[PDB]
């Protein structure tokens, strides 16, 4: 019952895109940046373009087909939306999975820094890469081919509490200390800022699963295109806590500019 | 189609 304008998705998806991009581009042109902590901060850039390419692509989409301009052979048009609406639960998984291995990569270097240069080496970093976004790109096709049912919706609900609660540990960690005073406090926005973005949406669906027909509940879903630009915005802001937060990076990006 | 899904 409320609607905002596609030049605000399109306009945050270009955006995101090009931050991502300088991002990735940023770990490659330099030589320090190679250590295996700093490899899944690209790979959650990755995932951040997968969402923002794909709610640009789908907005395009619509507005082409609302226009009056081609004719799209039904089932068409409602195969390009599983496309398009399975791109993004692959960045989701992809993106708690990948929080998930930062924050076991960082419990390891500050707890047992002594052989991590031994246990987790950069080919090991990339295999276990690898390893998660195939995973994660199966966990992704099963759900939106299957999504008509409840379960998927159930698990995903889960999934999510269940990584508050591991976000909500470590904070708690993070206040009583008994490398590591500075060292966990970088994935500890990454995951106060995908916690903030994906939750108005998270328990959109906790409602309609609960209180479909209730006076209460039907206005506050009436407003579900605006818990979609919140999660654009996380992946808006996720590449510039990396700049104002890690500093080899920032003068990296100097030399792009010169 | 129309934007994200379960909406
Ligand atoms: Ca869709």
């Amino acid at each position: 019952q409320v609607f905002i304008k596609p030049e605000v998705f399109l306009s945050l998806g270009i955006v995101s895109l090009l931050e991502n991009i300088l991002v990735i581009l940023a770990v490659v042109r330099n030589g320090n940046l190679h250590s295996p902590m700093y490899f899944f901060l690209c790979s959650l850039a990755v995932a951040d373009m997968l969402v923002s390419v794909s709610n640009a692509l789908e907005t395009i989409m619509i507005a082409i087909v609302h226009s009056d301009y081609l004719t799209f052979e039904d089932q068409f048009i409602q195969h390009m939306d599983n496309i398009f609406d399975s791109m993004i639960c692959i960045s989701l998984v992809a993106s708690i999975c990948n929080l998930l291995a930062i924050a076991v990569d960082r419990y390891v270097t500050i707890f047992y820094a002594l052989r991590y240069h031994s246990i987790m080496t950069v080919r090991k970093a990339l295999t276990l890469i690898v390893a998660i976004w195939v995973c994660c790109g199966v966990c992704g096709v099963v759900f939106i081919v299957y999504s008509e049912s409840k379960m998927v919706i159930v698990c995903l609900i889960t999934m999510f509490f269940a990584m508050m609660l591991l976000m909500g540990t470590l904070y708690v960690h993070m206040f009583l200390f008994a490398s590591c005073m500075k060292g966990a406090v970088t994935i500890t926005i990454l995951l106060g800022v995908f916690i903030f973005c994906w939750a108005p949406f998270f328990l959109h669906l906790v409602l309609i699963i609960t209180c479909p027909t209730n006076p209460y509940c039907i206005c506050y879903t009436a407003h579900f295109n605006t818990y979609l630009v919140l999660i654009m915005c996380n992946s808006v802001i996720d590449p510039l806590i990396y700049a104002f937060r890690s500093l080899e990076l920032r003068n990296t990006f100097r030399e792009i500019l010169c | 189609l129309d934007h994200x899904r379960w909406k």
